[PDB]
Formats: structure tokens, C-alpha cells, sequence
RNA sequence: CCGGGCGUACUGGACCCAGCCGAGCCUUUCCUUCUGGGUAGCCGAACCAGGACUUUUACUUUGAAAAAAUUAGAGUGUUCAAAGCAGGCCUUUGCUCGAAUAUAUUAGCAUGGAAUAAUAGAAUAGGACGUUAUGGUUCU
């Protein structure tokens, strides 16, 4: 959100859930931010270099967070043939 | 669902997606028609002809073979009954209940069921008059019902 | 019985979107449902949707992307004059800068902003934001 | 005489010349005397091939269907690098306007939806359609998908791409043919 | 399950569904070619037949109707068409 | 994606089946259905250990992303897992919580063992419900070793395994410790045999 | 895109990116017409003006109509204001802006459109076209 002259009058552009695209509120204390390390070709974890996902507290409360990570990580190559689109 | 009950059953037939005759079907559109007329003269209603066709002749649907529905073929050959089959069986059941009621006067359950059947007759007979299947002056009479079906 | 297939379709979409699902199955289909979905798709509130032909009224599978706050019908489809469109957008939309009231006009199904552009009005059909 | 049109083109004559040659073998001769066609529409498809559309009077369609499987195979031999299909010349009646003068009620077989579905059925004749789907892409365009039965698949399995462009030429809309139940 | 392919259900789970609850409803019944033991005559019989079908040659009942599928008599072999 | 050296090796697969890791509970909840390969005719559900292996690798990569190793908390209320979490903390530098979890350890900031972990790892969602519940109050992601009957509420990464096995618990913890050290570079490569034996991390009765 | 104090209105100049409101033509898609103009190009639409027919609505756009006063509202130093429809000019043997404009709304009228919701049609065919198809029976 910005005014007519173009300045971003918005403070706190919030984060969004990686699974459901809901806005994660400032006091949503059930929301987490998963940080997953990148691994080089030697099998070593690369220091300070991560793939990051965010989940709203709503998704975690229903117990669908585990199945959502299976899907999200498989699309990014972090996993193979563990989550199936067709059930 | 179930106009005259509290039931919610969904059992019915599920027509296949294919609207064409099966590849293994060899009878012609004519041979089915003469088969239908042959069975129609034995007194079968369109429901019973269709049951016999799939049960004993492999005719999955008369429409996918001949091109017309079964009642449409009978009406095209002057073999359509005067009373539609479903209205006939409702009146016949009402006749059976009314005959049972005069000998069992304390059967208040049969009196309740008879009202349902007759209410079902009037709704259906009223529809048939708007579509000009029945004459506009056609009326169901309980006294003279036995003549129509017996 | 089933008196409004559009109401059934939008209710299913709302229930799937509120529950975080990214897809929903709609039965039965119709022209009004498809043209209503196209308006939602045009403004980005839904993704691609797919029509399945079953030699019947049909079925639709819609992909949801989480941007949809609420879509709904207005039953009955009230007659709306051009001077009445402003009053309807005030009651149904969260703000004056986004959201759309869907109308059925003789020029076709369109949002309230497009209706002002082509200067047409019809019956109100629904909303989306 | 095989051509039901006045001033046939050279291609129509050549095709009718083939039609007066396949009855030489008596296995299929008792039926090629009455067979006639109205036009031969030909378009160019990618890959160096050319699509050949034989247009047939709709009442005569069921006679062609009895020998079409064989007849195409030899017609593809006589004309190499040609994909041969048989279509019936169905008539499309325009939707009446509100102010239009009253005519006879338009039968459904004459509607544009029925005819495009009908030519979509004549395109894949040896196989039968077991399902149709329509995708509505975010861009605005719409794509049909037609699913074909695996039975008699070998008659069309090397084409299908000719059908998609041919259907696009006739109607202007996009379709994609898929056979979900192949061996693969 | 929030994300799921509704357009391509697993064919195993698709077959356990009720006949009206598939993507496109489809009957699970079929037609059969019935060989009675006494003779050899093709007779097309519906799987869920409601009639006591008899073959043309000899007036012997081939099947008896039941609540669901018709029950073939002893010595009768069926082949799905 | 991932190098092929990270694939499930036959040696680890032999360990998982011999430790009865693949035995999942009789009744499976709807959220754990994708992890079931087939139901055994007695009633036990067979765990797709190929999926189990990949979740282990994914879980170890999240642990390796925490800068301070002590900020990772490993928990076990079951007696079968108490020895495993204590040795995991020793090898990896994590903070073990064996036995009773004092309610308020994450929310009550005046308790004795008041911790602020960036990540909580749980042996069983059912018997460690208290530890999982408070993590949902202070934005703590949860990795859990889940059986087919284990609840999946507020669990982000689920490791499908047998929670009610003496050897299953110890083996899964041993595998995580080895992989975390491999990513950190403590283990030189993915083929070198680790000095520690899976017998360590196994619960011992007072008899011995 | 020379903007000749963000200015930036004005406006020479867009060369229009895309977008938006249109109009026709072609895709199997044409007021069946009737009478001229009138005939120009083939071997009556080539646009008007004068006739002949027409499934019924609902809905929505636009227009005329819905008296003045009242309401909203433009202008105007009644000394301000409530009001009023006055008034202003170098001082006038007179010159001269005005007294707007919106709103009405069910019913009726004319009009564009044809989504939505109804309605009628070809089933014992007593169905449609033959523009110059062939006769017959009546009627003006
Ligand atoms: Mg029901
Ligand atoms: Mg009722
Ligand atoms: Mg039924
Ligand atoms: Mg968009
Ligand atoms: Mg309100
Ligand atoms: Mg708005
Ligand atoms: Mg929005
Ligand atoms: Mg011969
Ligand atoms: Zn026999």
C-alpha cells in the first residue's frame, strides 16, 4: 500500500503462509518458520544458507503441516516420491 | 427426497457414458422393434420389456440401438396404453387397498396408505392433463377405478 | 430441492477456501457458474478450473490460491438500476478500492466496475473479494 | 459420378478415381457403387504431412462406417503421406435473435454445440470417446480434452496431432486428444 | 489433506467408491455369454438379471434372480462380453 | 535435488527392519495414511521405510540449520527413549529433556529449567503432549517421531516409525545423530562407519 | 513527447505502449418482404422513401413527459445572515450577464440490448420452402 506520490506508507508488510497463503498475524504464536540447510555435493551442510518455509498457526492446528511440507519440499527437490498428488 | 416418506435412499440406475451400442451387439434396429412389439402383445409394460431385453437379449438400452425410447416406439405403432403405466399401477394398488379396506374396516394404517396413493394419483393425473396425455376432463373416480385396471 | 446451483457452487468454494484446500469439486455445472468463475479467475481470485463432461449437468474442479476472502450469491437476483449500484457496493464490499459485485446484464456477466465502463445494468448476481 | 458436387476439383476426381478402383477386389465391391461424397477439404499439418478431409452427406454416413476402417488403409496407400478422415456435412442453424421472425423450431442436431461435438466424434471413428474435459486457463483461452478407448487404438494412435489442427481449422477452438489407458 | 488431485483419483481408491460417487458414474454390471451344460448356444444374460432366463432349445432355467447378481445354475459357465 | 549418496543404503534398511521400525500401529489416522505401504494380515501396518529415510534426512537438515547446537531440544517421556535423547544431546550438543517435562518450561519464565529452544524434537506426540503443546505458544517448530496412531497436531516434520519399540526408538535417534554430524563434517563422509554403536542409545533395565 | 512557480493548465507534438468505450466484414451465420428510385454492374439492396408482415412478456440503457412553491445546487456583499432574484458598468437623456442546473419514479409513452427468468413452436405431421412449381375450391 502506497500513496499517490508512490511512497510506501505501509509499515510491516506481513508474511504469508507457504501452504495456504494466509497472512500470519503479529500475535499468531502457533506459527513457525522452518529453516532447512542446503547440502553441497560432498554431503556437507552449507553454513548459513537455507531454504525457508512459513506455516500459519491454522494449518499446524489441523495437523496438515506434515503433509504440506511433504508437498512443498518435493516440489523444491528436497524430497523424492514421498508425497503423492493423487490419492 | 421421497415425496411421501422420510427416506433418503439414492439407489437407481447409472447409465454408462457411452451412448453407442456395444461393439459386440449384432442385432439390427429393426429386430429389436419386432421383439418389442412381440412382447408388448403379451401384455408387458414398457418397464418389463426393457427388463427382459437386457436380461435375455443383451439390449442394454433400446435408445442407443433403435434411436427412440421404448414408449415412443409403442406410441408410434399404435400400441401405447391409454393409461400411462406408472399411473396404472398406482390406481391398481389403490384398488387393492380399497378392496382390502372394505373387509378390514379397523385397518386404519391401510386408510392412511390409501390417502398417500390417491394423493399420488391426483398429482400425476393433473400433470398428465397439462401435457395432454389425458383428456382435460379426465378425473380419477374411486368408485369406477376397478373398471380401468381390472 | 436444488433451487440455485450457483449458491451451491460458491458455498463449496467458500468452504474449501476457508479450510485451506487448494481444490474443490462442484456439481452440478451451468453456464452461469462458468461465467461467474471466469470473472473470479479474471481478477485472480481463483486459478485454472476444469470442466468434466458426464453427459449430464456436469462437474467442475476449481484450483484455489488462497487470495479469496469470500464469494457469495445474492438470492433473489434483484433488479438493479444504475443509480442503485453505488448503494450495493457500499453494503457488500469491504472498501471502495477493491472487490467486485457481479451483475447479469444484457451485455453479459461482468463486475460492477466493467458495468460502469460500458454503462449497462441488469440483475445483481453475486460478489467476490 | 461419385462426386455429389458440380465442378469437382482435380483432387476430388483423383479420389473418386480411387473409389472406382477399390471394388476390383470383390471382398469390398458390393457397397462402393452407392458411395458418394460432396467435397475433399485438404489442409497442411506440421511434419510434412497433409490432412485430407472427405465430406459426406449425413444420411450416407452410416454406410461409410461399415467399410471405413478398410477403405482408409488402402486410400492411405494410394496417396502417400496423407492422413484420411471421413466427416459428415452437418448443417449449423444460427441461434435466432429476439426480434427475428419466427421460423420452425430448430432441432438440436442443427445446433452449433451438437455439430462441433459431432465432428469431434467423426474424427476418431474407430475408437469411442469415454470422456471429455474442458480446461479454462488463467489466460482466458479454453482447451478441450477428449479421452479415447484403448480398443482399436492402433488405427489413430500415430495421428491425433492431425486431428487437433484439423479441429482447430474447422472450429477455431483448441482440443487435445489423450488415450489414458494405453499399455505405456 | 489440503492438496489432492481430484481430477486424477487413484484407480484403486476410485473403484472402492459407490457407483454414483465416481467422477463419471459407471455401472459395475456387465453382460455375459452363458453356456449351459446340456447344449452349446450363445445366450446373452445380464449379470444382475431379474428374470429366470431360459435358453431357446430346451426350456431349462439358466439363472435365478437374487437381490444382486443373478445366480447361474450348475454346469453353466459365463464369459463377460 | 540430492546426491545419490544420500539414498537409503541396504545396510540401514537392514537395521530398520531388524529393529521392528517398520511395524506401525493397527489403527492409522487419516494424516498418516500416505506413510502406510500395506497392512499386514495380522493387523499391523507396514511402514514405507523409504519415506521414513527421507524424512530423517530432511529432519537432520533442519537441525543442522540451528546455529547454536544447544538450542535444539530433544524430548522423551517414554522410558524406552530416555537413554536415546540423553546420548543424542551428548554427541550433538543438543539439550535433552528425559522423563517428566515440567509444565511451564517454555511459557513460565521464572521456572528453574526455563528454556527457549529454536526447535523441539519429540519421541512420541502422545506421551510428550505437554512438550508439544507449549511449543505452539512460543512459535517453536516441532519434529516428531510418529507412529500410525500418533497425533499430528502442531507437528511440522513427522518421522514415520514405530514409537512403541525398544529398538525402534534408539535406532532412529542414532540415525539422526550420525546424519547431523555428517552434515556438520564431524563424520568425514557418508561411507565411513561411525564409532558409536546403536546399542548405545538403548534403554537398559535395572537388571543388566 | 518544446510546457514557451509542484507549476503545467494550456495544449504546437505525440510516434500512441498497452488498456478502455465502439462499429462493421468473414468464418454453414443475410427482415422472408413488397412497390420504386434506378436502374450500376451483372449474364431492388448498389442507399433511400413508400408499402407488407411480425410468438408473448419480465428486466435493463437512453429520451420526451412528471406545474410552480419546497429540496439539493450555480451566480449575486440583502452592511453579514435568515432571505430575495436580484444586479453590474465614470455616473450615463443609456449600455448591459441573469433569473441556471439537478432530483422526481410506482403507472403510462418511445427507444438500444437480449445475460438472467418464463413463454410458443414440427408428432395420428392438419409441419417449412418452391422466389417465376402445376392445377382445383371458394372469397375481395
Ligand atoms: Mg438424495
Ligand atoms: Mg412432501
Ligand atoms: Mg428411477
Ligand atoms: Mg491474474
Ligand atoms: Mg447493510
Ligand atoms: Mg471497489
Ligand atoms: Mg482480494
Ligand atoms: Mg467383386
Ligand atoms: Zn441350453
Amino acid at each position: 500500500m502506497e500513496n499517490d506520490k508512490g511512497q510506501l506508507v505501509e509499515l510491516y508488510v506481513p508474511r504469508k503462509c507457504s501452504a495456504t497463503n494466509r497472512i500470519i498475524k503479529a500475535k499468531d504464536h502457533a506459527s513457525v518458520q522452518i529453516s532447512i540447510a542446503k547440502v553441497d555435493e560432498d554431503g556437507r551442510a552449507i553454513a548459513g544458507e537455507n531454504i525457508t518455509y512459513a506455516l500459519s498457526g491454522y494449518v499446524r492446528g489441523r495437523g496438515e503441516a506434515d503433509d504440506s511440507l511433504n508437498r512443498l519440499a518435493q516440489q523444491d527437490g528436497l524430497l523424492k516420491n514421498v508425497w503423492s498428488y493423487s490419492r | 427426497g421421497r415425496m411421501h416418506s422420510s427416506g433418503k435412499g439414492i439407489s437407481s440406475s447409472a447409465l454408462p457414458y457411452s451412448r453407442n451400442a456395444p461393439s459386440w451387439f449384432k442385432l439390427s434396429s429393426d429386430d429389436v422393434v419386432e421383439q418389442i412389439i412381440k412382447y408388448a402383445r403379451k401384455g408387458l409394460t414398457p418397464s418389463q420389456i426393457g427388463v427382459i431385453l437386457r436380461d435375455a437379449h443383451g439390449v442394454s438400452q433400446a435408445k442407443v440401438v433403435t434411436g427412440n425410447k421404448i414408449l415412443r416406439i409403442l406410441k408410434s405403432n399404435g400400441l401405447a396404453p391409454e393409461i400411462p403405466e406408472d399411473l396404472y399401477y398406482l390406481i391398481k394398488k389403490a384398488v387393492s387397498v380399497r378392496k382390502h379396506l372394505e373387509k378390514n374396516r379397523k385397518d386404519k394404517d391401510s386408510k392412511f396408505r390409501l390417502i398417500l396413493i390417491e394423493s399420488r394419483i391426483h398429482r400425476l393425473a393433473r400433470y398428465y392433463r397439462t401435457v395432454a396425455v389425458l383428456p382435460p376432463n379426465w378425473k380419477y373416480e374411486s368408485a369406477t377405478a376397478s373398471a380401468l385396471v381390472a | 430441492t436444488r433451487t440455485s446451483v450457483l449458491a451451491d457452487a460458491l458455498n463449496a468454494i467458500n468452504n474449501a477456501e476457508k479450510t485451506g484446500k487448494r481444490q474443490v469439486l462442484i456439481r452440478p455445472s451451468s453456464k452461469v457458474i462458468i461465467k461467474f468463475l471466469t470473472v473470479m479467475q479474471k481478477h485472480g481470485y481463483i486459478g485454472e478450473f476444469e470442466y468434466i463432461d458426464d453427459h449430464r449437468s456436469g462437474k467442475i474442479v476449481v484450483q484455489l490460491n488462497g487470495r479469496l476472502n469470500k464469494c457469495g450469491v445474492i438470492q433473489p437476483r434483484f433488479n438493479v438500476k444504475i443509480n442503485d449500484i453505488e448503494r450495493w457496493t457500499d453494503n457488500l464490499l469491504p472498501a471502495r478500492q477493491f472487490g467486485y459485485v457481479i451483475l447479469t446484464t444484457s451485455a453479459g456477466i461482468m463486475d460492477h466496475e466493467e458495468a460502469r465502463r460500458k454503462h449497462v445494468s441488469g440483475k445483481i448476481l453475486g460478489f467476490v473479494y | 459420378s461419385k462426386i455429389l458436387s458440380e465442378n469437382p476439383t482435380e483432387l476430388e476426381l483423383k479420389v473418386a478415381q480411387a473409389f472406382v478402383d477399390l471394388e476390383s477386389q470383390a471382398d469390398l465391391k458390393a457397397e462402393l457403387r452407392p458411395l458418394q461424397f460432396k467435397s475433399i477439404k485438404e489442409i497442411d499439418v506440421n511434419g510434412g504431412k497433409k490432412a485430407l478431409a472427405v465430406f459426406v452427406p449425413p444420411p450416407s454416413l452410416q454406410a461409410y462406417r461399415k467399410v471405413q476402417t478398410r477403405l482408409t488403409r488402402e486410400l492411405e496407400k494410394k496417396f502417400p503421406d496423407r492422413h484420411v478422415v471421413f466427416l459428415a456435412e452437418r448443417r449449423i442453424l444460427p441461434k435466432p435473435a429476439r426480434k427475428a421472425r419466427k421460423q420452425q423450431k430448430r432441432p438440436r442436431s442443427r445446433t452449433l454445440t451438437a455439430v462441433h461435438d459431432k465432428i469431434l466424434e467423426d474424427l476418431v471413428f474407430p475408437t469411442e470417446i469415454i470422456g471429455k474435459r474442458v480446461r479454462y486457463l488463467v489466460g482466458g483461452n479454453k482447451i478441450q480434452k477428449v479421452l479415447l478407448d484403448s480398443k482399436d487404438s492402433t488405427a489413430v494412435d500415430y495421428k491425433l496431432d492431425s486431428f487437433q489442427q484439423l479441429y482447430s481449422k474447422l472450429t477455431g477452438k483448441q482440443v487435445v486428444f489423450e488415450i489414458p489407458g494405453e499399455s505405456h | 489433506v489440503l492438496v489432492q488431485d481430484l481430477l486424477h483419483p487413484s484407480p484403486a481408491t476410485e473403484a472402492k467408491q459407490h457407483k454414483l460417487k465416481t467422477l463419471v458414474q459407471q455401472p459395475r454390471s456387465f453382460f455375459m455369454d452363458v453356456k449351459c451344460q446340456g447344449c452349446l448356444n450363445i445366450t446373452t444374460v445380464f449379470s444382475h438379471a431379474q428374470t429366470a432366463v431360459t435358453c431357446d432349445s430346451c426350456s431349462t432355467v439358466l439363472c435365478t434372480p437374487t437381490g444382486g447378481k443373478a445366480k447361474l445354475t450348475e454346469g453353466c459357465s459365463f464369459r463377460r462380453k | 535435488s540430492l546426491p545419490a549418496s544420500f539414498d537409503l543404503t541396504p545396510e540401514d534398511a537392514k537395521l530398520l527392519l531388524a529393529a521392528n521400525v517398520h511395524l506401525g500401529a493397527k489403527n492409522v489416522q487419516v494424516h498418516n495414511k500416505p506413510y502406510v505401504y500395506k497392512t499386514r494380515p495380522d493387523g499391523m501396518n507396514i511402514i514405507n521405510i523409504g519415506k521414513t529415510w527421507e524424512k530423517i534426512v530432511l529432519a537432520a537438515r533442519i537441525i543442522a540449520a540451528v546455529p547454536n547446537a544447544s538450542d535444539v531440544a530433544v524430548c522423551s517421556s517414554r522410558t524406552f527413549g530416555q537413554r536415546a535423547v540423553l546420548k543424542f544431546a551428548a554427541h550433538t550438543g543438543a539439550t535433552a529433556i528425559a522423563g517428566r517435562f515440567t509444565p511451564g518450561n517454555f511459557t513460565n519464565y521464572i521456572t528453574r529449567s526455563f528454556k527457549e529452544p529454536r526447535l523441539v524434537v519429540v519421541t512420541d506426540p502422545r506421551t510428550d503432549a505437554q512438550a508439544i503443546k507449549e511449543s505452539s505458544y512460543v512459535n517453536i517448530p516441532v519434529i516428531a517421531l510418529t507412529d500410525m496412531d500418533s497425533p499430528s497436531e502442531y507437528v511440522d516434520v513427522a518421522i514415520p516409525c514405530n514409537n512403541k519399540g525398544k529398538h525402534s526408538i534408539g535406532l532412529i535417534w542414532w540415525l539422526l545423530a550420525r546424519e547431523v554430524l555428517r552434515l556438520r563434517g564431524i563424520i568425514p563422509d557418508r561411507t565411513t562407519e561411525w564409532s558409536v554403536m546403536p546399542d548405545l542409545y538403548f534403554y537398559r533395565d535395572p537388571e543388566e
